[PDB]
């Protein structure tokens, strides 16, 4: 067994590295500190962090995000700490529940939400600079930026895009632990259940699909440390026996394989898409189909299954039926 | 057929059982003992598959389904077209996957590296026998197992969490996603970093270990490691089903409610309420 | 944290679907014994001789029994509803013909509703049946009544903590909360689509596509609609111990057919029994009940499906005393 | 009307369907699957254009490698047959076949971004040192797969851009010379570092160092894949069935 893969056994120390940015060198704030536990399964190093605007400005829109929301959730127990902590998850701020189109919704019934919704949404534009800029800063390219972009208009989509492109705020998705939650339902049984939505099986798919991918990687680097194999840059410019033997192993396991580069490309791509679909059967959904289940039915693919007990005739049309 | 650096990796030797009899490659895919078995059971199980759907009401792949037998049977044998055939299929799969797995440790054996892919594909094989072994067999009828179709066995998904009211709000559902979420994000995390940096852009040079670590002490104040980030990576996939796997035995043989309700244990404690 | 097992589980849809009961043998067995107090019929009397509309002074809605079948409706409705004050809850001790007591003309109205359910509301109760004992079980007032708020415990009889009294409003997303099976669903479906036929309860489109014309802006009904609905089925689930697999195909809960269980049709019957109970029986007693009884709004207390059903598929797992009380309903 | 119909019994989501899944298949086979073989083609016994990539310390490197130097394995065939396993005509260890088998990586020092050897023993890079609650190994016996004492651990190898210890140093009992073993090998105690993948003699022909204090990427390679092939090799019972 290489224990290694399990733990580092005889851990390292060493001065602190800094690697200069093309800006903001001076804007590395903390001293580094060192935990043993921690340094058995990962670095030891915790800190410093940059601070940078963009970085800045995340934390003060979030923050008042975060602020709204909280002030919300305290009122809905009439600011009595106790049942606060007791009832936290329950807790929400709520999109509007009457019908105002895209007005924007009185702050008692979903103005707040709107309110916190845009400086949530601030709040990721901000990172998303800070994710992108330090890539630029440091020489690197910006394929994480890009990635979280995804995620980002996948968290619009759901948020404002859908809402617009329906144009109803109310659609849009709670905050609170329970109740963003409990809009999957709300949402999934307004269109017609999503496991008909081809684009959430898309998103499905390559969500298991990372699931298997990083499964797959992480044990296969594992499998190669004893050859250095974690040490990917090196490996990619100058193949070792480590990412000879992966390769290997998967072509003699399924008759094809990856290099060491490209196996990162799988991986970016499947993360991608699982947000790149997402965002599309979204922005479907309401726009274009009302009712997946029955989409599925228009265009013969849902599959129908023998009646168990009696098949039920709708009581809302019998003659004479209340309504 | 070889790969340019192949023919000095294609030596006899690290079989777990068979000696030299089924020790060479057809075309790239090793055989084995286990590739032996495999095929055995990959070629029942499909052919299973093929004579159940011919006598199907449909030959639409997505509306395509082999069903488990009715509750009434229990754990016995059930006629063919009532559940016998996703009975045989079930065992090839069980067979075939296995098989898989082992092939997988001959493989890893030939070649002088851990057993680390075979050890964490044995997590969605135990998964599969969680839904369609294990819970069954406490339950009491091979009929609560997962039927093999496209779309059918979504259907089963879909009625098995809304049997618990709000399946969203099982606890080790929870810790499940989280983990989905999470590994997903990490794999993209990842994925970016080592592409960024051998894939700098313009005509610069290719970085470092160091500009790795770099980034990520600079984004959020702290970076795991290179070899670390490989482990952290088949941990979190690993637990997507090995914290699932216990919200999905709870439901039904340990939790007969709605699985909000299941939160009484906190929001009903006396002196709070 | 958790129950044994074994589970006792039922199929309620074709094999592999995953759709049935999921009980718990020793929850059921509790059930079944509350229900069992139910008291036995009062034997037979003599069916022969004047009818009390003669006899009797103030007869309006049994005048047609002999006057021993009439004091047997006394006999058996104290029993089910005042067994512990006996007549006189509802009557002068000295005066049975006086109405004075509040008990008495609510009773009256009650004798009516009763009559109605079992005959203009078969489509529901079937042959089964209810009596006043389905909903009071031996008291005045019913164990679970619904106001235009909502109230905990469910269960009048067990005393409230502070918290869950109405005046507290910290336990309000808590008394919420206890009536949608402990879903955080921000709606109270009593109020919304028990207490009156205002509101759809269907959301789900019947097309493929969206219709032009219902599907932008101001059209269209708010996402809200969709969290109230679900919000009605987790308790209906909740109140007659079962979940969506007894009544739905969840693959497509808004289709019939195949796709919905005759369980399904006969709950839909339940909500038009339950808005007419409220809406012509019950929500009117506000005026005849004493402000005691009366909500925070002046409202008297409701029904909902747990008033009868109490946790139970079928109220007392389908007892009757239908033949043995003609006198209840179906009225020719 | 409704949103999103077309001509025909053709929809808007319809039509994106066949999009997505298009598009899905141009990028896996015309793009993934392409940049799947920049590395071991053309094949032996649909190609993209060579990729070229600007190293962090001068120089340049086009990938996949042609060396122009090829080695010789010793290597025998088993059968006819074209997928039949090939076999060692010595030993395996020392001629690197199998699992002995290293690549033919750069001779040069890898480096840290400052230009500095990366993997360096701690009597080099003074600046580093053993985590305390960690085993200080040096001093300390190694315990071959057959339970023989092979040497002594003279040094830790560091890895100066990450801070993580890659390989220990010994002194080959009865050999006049010291050995690297990657950590990965070792089973480090308080009294002894227990190394199963090769026995007690088998130290003796462990890849040489050119140079005592760095270690070329090729060596590693080398150093590495020795034990690695002990794991089949160090004994006639390993390469045969363990059932
Ligand atoms: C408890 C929850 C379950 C679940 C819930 C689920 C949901 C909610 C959704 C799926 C979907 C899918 N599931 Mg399913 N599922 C599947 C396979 C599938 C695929 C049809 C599809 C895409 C999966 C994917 O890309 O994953 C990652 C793997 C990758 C990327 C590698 C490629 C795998 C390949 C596509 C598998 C194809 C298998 C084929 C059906 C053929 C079957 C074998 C034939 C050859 C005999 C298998 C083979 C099993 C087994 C063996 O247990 C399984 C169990 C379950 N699924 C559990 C019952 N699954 C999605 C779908 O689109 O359904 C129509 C979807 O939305
Ligand atoms: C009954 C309801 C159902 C439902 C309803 C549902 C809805 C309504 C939607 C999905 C969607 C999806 N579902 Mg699905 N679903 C899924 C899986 C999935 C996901 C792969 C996919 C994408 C969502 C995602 O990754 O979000 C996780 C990632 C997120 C949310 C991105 C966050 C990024 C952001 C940058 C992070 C910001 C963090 C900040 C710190 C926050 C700061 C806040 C402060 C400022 C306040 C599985 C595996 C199953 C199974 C096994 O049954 C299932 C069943 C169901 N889903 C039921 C059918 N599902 C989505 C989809 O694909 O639609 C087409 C979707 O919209
Ligand atoms: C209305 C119903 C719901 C529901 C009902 C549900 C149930 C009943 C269960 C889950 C479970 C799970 N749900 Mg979930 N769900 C999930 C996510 C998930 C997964 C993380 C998790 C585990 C899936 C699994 O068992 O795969 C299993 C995959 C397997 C077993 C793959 C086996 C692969 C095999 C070894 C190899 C196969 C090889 C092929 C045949 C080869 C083909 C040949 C080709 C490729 C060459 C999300 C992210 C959401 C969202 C966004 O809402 C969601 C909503 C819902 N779920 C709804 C609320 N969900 C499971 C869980 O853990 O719950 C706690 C579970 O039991
Ligand atoms: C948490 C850990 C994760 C994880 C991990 C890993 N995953 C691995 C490894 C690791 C480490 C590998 O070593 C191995 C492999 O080689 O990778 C390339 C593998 C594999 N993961 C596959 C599919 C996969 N992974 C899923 C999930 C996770 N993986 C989770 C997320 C899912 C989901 C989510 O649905 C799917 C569909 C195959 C591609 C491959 C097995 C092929 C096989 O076994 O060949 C042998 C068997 C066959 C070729 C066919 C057998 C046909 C039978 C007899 C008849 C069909 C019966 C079937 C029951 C019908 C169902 C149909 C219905 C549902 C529609
Ligand atoms: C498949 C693609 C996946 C994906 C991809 C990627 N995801 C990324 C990146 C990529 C590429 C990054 O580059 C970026 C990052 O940096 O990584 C290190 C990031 C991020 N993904 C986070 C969370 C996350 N990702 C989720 C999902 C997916 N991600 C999907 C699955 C989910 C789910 C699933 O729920 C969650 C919860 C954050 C940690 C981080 C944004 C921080 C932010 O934008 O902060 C903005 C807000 C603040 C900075 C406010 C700070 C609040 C403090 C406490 C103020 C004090 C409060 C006080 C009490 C006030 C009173
Ligand atoms: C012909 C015949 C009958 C022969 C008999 C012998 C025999 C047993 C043959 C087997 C025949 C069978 C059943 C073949 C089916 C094979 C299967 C299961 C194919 C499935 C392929 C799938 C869907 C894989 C999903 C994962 C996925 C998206 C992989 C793509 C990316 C790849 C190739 C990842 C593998 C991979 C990983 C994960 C690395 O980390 C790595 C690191 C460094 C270098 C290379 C690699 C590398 O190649
Ligand atoms: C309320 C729940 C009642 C209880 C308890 C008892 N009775 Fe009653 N009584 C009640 C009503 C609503 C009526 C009128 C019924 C109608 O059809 O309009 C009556 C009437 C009587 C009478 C008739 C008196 C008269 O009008 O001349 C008698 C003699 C009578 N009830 C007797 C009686 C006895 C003996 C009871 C206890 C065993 C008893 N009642 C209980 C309402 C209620
Ligand atoms: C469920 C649908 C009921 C059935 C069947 C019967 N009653 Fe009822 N009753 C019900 C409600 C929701 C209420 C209001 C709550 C309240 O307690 O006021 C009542 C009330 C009464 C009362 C007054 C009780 C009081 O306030 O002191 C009486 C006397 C009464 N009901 C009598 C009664 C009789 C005789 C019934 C059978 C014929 C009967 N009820 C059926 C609900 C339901
Ligand atoms: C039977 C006792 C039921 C149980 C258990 C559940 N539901 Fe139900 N549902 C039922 C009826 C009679 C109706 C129609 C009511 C009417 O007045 O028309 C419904 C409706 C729904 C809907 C809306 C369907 C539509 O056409 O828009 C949904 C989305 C729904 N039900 C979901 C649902 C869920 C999630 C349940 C379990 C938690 C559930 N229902 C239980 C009857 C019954
Ligand atoms: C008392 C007046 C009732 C109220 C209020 C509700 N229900 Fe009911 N229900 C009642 C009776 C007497 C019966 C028995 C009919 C029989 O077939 O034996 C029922 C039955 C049902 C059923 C059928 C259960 C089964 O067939 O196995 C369902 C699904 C049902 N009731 C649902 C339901 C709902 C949803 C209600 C609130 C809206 C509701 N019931 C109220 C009596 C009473
Ligand atoms: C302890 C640590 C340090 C911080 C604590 C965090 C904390 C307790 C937060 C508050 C309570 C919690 C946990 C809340 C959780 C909420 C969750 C999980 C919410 C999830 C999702 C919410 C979503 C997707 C909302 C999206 C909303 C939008 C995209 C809105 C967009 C609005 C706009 C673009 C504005 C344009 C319109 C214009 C007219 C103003
Ligand atoms: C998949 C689990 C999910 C959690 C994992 C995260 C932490 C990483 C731990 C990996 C332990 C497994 C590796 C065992 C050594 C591999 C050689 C195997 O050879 C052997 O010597 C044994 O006999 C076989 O294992
Ligand atoms: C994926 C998100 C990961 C979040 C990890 C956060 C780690 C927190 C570290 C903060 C470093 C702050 C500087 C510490 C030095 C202070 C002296
Ligand atoms: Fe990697």
């Amino acid at each position: 067994a290489d224990y290694q893969t399990i733990y580092t056994q005889i851990q390292a120390r060493g001065p602190h590295i800094t690697v200069s940015g093309e800006w903001g060198d001076n804007d590395r704030v903390g001293k580094p500190f060192y935990s043993y536990w921690l340094g058995k399964i990962g670095d030891a190093q915790i800190g410093p962090i940059y601070l940078g605007a963009s970085g800045i400005a995340a934390f003060a829109f979030g923050s008042t995000a975060i602020l709204i929301i909280l002030f919300n959730m305290a009122a809905e127990v009439h600011f009595d700490p106790l049942q606060f902590f007791r009832q936290f998850f329950w807790l929400g701020l709520y999109p509007p529940k009457a019908q105002y189109g895209m007005g924007i919704p009185p702050l008692h019934d979903g103005g707040w939400w709107l309110m916190a919704g845009l400086f949530m949404t601030l709040s990721l534009g901000s990172w998303w600079i800070r994710v992108y800029s330090r890539a630029r800063a440091l020489g690197l390219g910006t394929h994480i930026a890009w990635n979280f972009a995804a995620a980002i208009f996948f968290v619009l989509c759901i948020g404002c895009i859908h809402p617009t492109l329906v144009g109803s705020w109310s659609e849009g998705v709670p905050f609170g632990i329970w109740p963003h939650i409990d809009w999957l339902t709300a949402f999934s049984i307004r269109y017609g259940n999503f496991y008909y939505c081809p684009w959430h099986g898309f998103s499905i798919g390559f969500a298991y699909g990372c699931g298997l991918l990083f499964a797959a990687h992480g044990a296969t680097i594992l499998a190669v440390a004893r050859f250095g194999g974690d040490r990917e840059i090196e490996q990619i410019t100058d193949r070792g026996t480590a990412v000879e033997r992966a390769a290997l192993f998967w072509r003699w396991t399924i008759g094809f394989n990856a290099t060491i580069e490209s196996v990162h490309r799988w991986g970016w791509f499947f993360s991608l898409m699982v947000m790149v679909s997402a965002s599309v059967g979204i922005l479907l959904t309401g726009t274009f189909v009302d009712n997946w289940y029955l989409w599925c039915v228009k265009h013969g693919a849902a599959p129908d299954y023998p009646a168990y007990l009696p098949a039920t005739p709708d009581p809302a049309s019998l003659p004479g039926a209340p309504k | 057929a070889l790969l340019s650096f192949e023919r000095k990796y294609r030596v006899r030797g690290g079989t777990l059982i068979g000696g030299d009899l089924f020790d060479f490659w057809v075309g790239p895919y090793f055989v084995g003992f286990f590739g032996v078995s495999a095929i055995f059971f990959i070629f029942l199980g499909v052919s299973l598959i093929g004579y159940a759907a011919s006598q199907g009401p449909t030959w639409d792949p997505f509306a395509i389904s082999i069903n488990p037998p009715d509750l009434k049977y229990g754990l016995g044998a059930a006629p063919l077209l009532e559940g016998g055939f996703w009975q045989a299929i079930t065992v090839c799969a069980l067979g075939a996957f296995i098989s898989w797995m082992l092939r997988e440790v001959e493989i890893s054996r030939k070649l002088g590296i851990g057993w680390h892919v075979p050890l964490a594909f044995c997590v969605p094989i135990f998964m599969f026998c969680v839904l369609q072994v294990f819970r069954p067999l406490l339950l009491g009828s091979w009929g609560h197992a997962f039927p093999y179709g496209i779309l059918s066995h979504l259907d089963w998904v879909n009625n098995f969490g809304y049997q618990y009211l709000n399946w969203h709000y099982n606890p080790g559902h929870m810790s499940s996603v989280s983990f989905l979420f999470v590994n997903a994000m990490a794999l993209g995390l990842h994925g970016g970093l080592i592409l960024s940096v051998a894939n700098p852009g313009d005509g610069d040079k290719v970085k470092t270990a160091e500009h790795e670590n770099q980034y990520f002490r600079d984004v959020v104040g702290y970076s795991i490691g290179a070899l670390s980030i490989h482990r952290l990576g088949l941990f979190l996939a690993s637990n997507i089903f090995l914290t699932g796997a216990f919200g999905t035995i709870a439901s039904g043989p340990f939790w007969t409610r709605g699985w909000p309700e299941w939160w009484g244990w906190w929001l009903d404690i006396p002196f709070w309420s | 944290c958790f129950e044994p097992p074994p589970a006792t589980t039922t199929q309620t849809g074709f094999r592999g679907l995953s759709m049935g009961e999921v009980l718990h043998p020793a929850t059921v067995k509790a059930k079944k014994e509350r229900d069992a107090q139910y008291p036995p019929a009062l034997a037979a009397v003599k069916a022969e001789g004047p009818p009390v509309s003669q006899v009797y002074k103030n007869v309006k809605v049994l005048g047609n029994l002999t006057e021993a079948e009439f004091l047997r409706t006394m006999t058996a409705i104290t029993e089910w509803v005042s067994p512990q004050e006996g007549c006189t809850y509802c009557h002068d001790e000295n005066n049975l013909a006086s109405e004075a007591k509040y008990p008495y003309v609510v009773a009256r109205r009650m004798l009516e509703m009763t009559r109605a359910i079992n005959t203009n509301w078969t489509q529901h109760v079937a042959q089964t049946g209810v009596t006043c004992y389905t909903c009071h079980r031996g008291t005045p007032l019913p164990p679970y009544v619904r106001y235009l708020e909502p109230t905990l415990p469910l269960n009048n009889r067990e005393t409230p903590t502070h918290v869950e009294r109405v005046e507290t409003r910290s336990g309000y997303v808590v008394r919420l909360a206890k009536y949608t099976a402990y879903s955080a669903l921000n709606y109270d479906p009593f109020t919304m689509f028990l207490a009156n036929d205002k509101r759809q309860v269907r959301v789900v489109p019947q097309t493929a596509l969206p219709l032009v014309g219902v599907s932008r802006g101001k059209e269209r009904r708010p996402l809200s609609d969709a969290y109230a609905t679900f919000a009605l089925m987790m308790s209906i689930s909740d109140s007659l111990g079962t979940n969506c697999t007894f009544c739905h195909n969840a693959q497509t809960f808004e289709s019939w057919g195949k796709k919905s269980t005759p369980q399904r049709a006969i709950a839909w019957w339940g909500i038009r029994m339950v808005r007419d109970l409220n809406m012509n029986y019950l929500a009117p007693l506000n005026a005849s009940l004493p402000a005691s009884r009366l909500g925070r709004q002046g409202e008297a207390p409701q029904a909902d499906c747990r008033t009868c059903h109490q946790g139970v598929t079928k109220p007392l797992f389908g007892a009757s005393r239908l033949k043995d009380y003609p006198e209840l309903g179906p009225i020719k | 009307m409704y949103h999103g119909a077309l001509a025909q019994h053709l929809d808007i989501a319809q039509l994106v369907w066949y999009a997505q899944w298009l598009v899905i298949w141009t990028v896996v086979l015309l793009y993934l699957r392409r940049e799947d073989r920049r590395e071991g083609y053309p094949l032996v016994e649909e190609l993209p254009y060579p990729k070229t990539f600007v190293l962090p310390h001068g120089g340049t490197v086009t990938v996949p490698r042609r060396r122009p130097e090829t080695r010789e394995l010793k290597l025998a065939q088993t059968d006819g047959f074209e997928g039949a396993p090939l076999q060692p005509t010595g030993n395996p260890l020392v001629d690197a076949v199998g699992p002995a088998s290293y690549a033919e990586r750069a001779e040069v020092v890898d480096a840290t971004v400052d230009g500095k050897a990366k993997i360096v023993p701690l009597r080099v890079a003074t600046d580093f040192s053993i985590a305390e609650g960690d085993v200080d190994p040096r001093g300390l016996p190694v315990v071959a797969a057959d339970g023989v004492e092979a040497g002594t651990v003279t040094d830790l190898w560091v890895d100066r851009s990450e801070h993580y210890f890659r390989y220990l140093e010994l002194s080959v009992a009865g050999s006049a010379r010291t050995a690297l073993i990657p950590l990965g090998f070792c089973d480090v105690k308080k009294d002894k570092i227990v190394v199963t993948s090769i026995l007690s003699e088998q130290f003796a022909n462990v890849p040489r160092l050119q140079s005592r204090d760095q270690i070329t990427l090729r060596e590693e390679d080398k150093v590495s894949a020795y034990y690695a092939g002990g794991l089949l090799y160090a004994t006639p019972e390993r390469a045969e069935s363990l059932l």
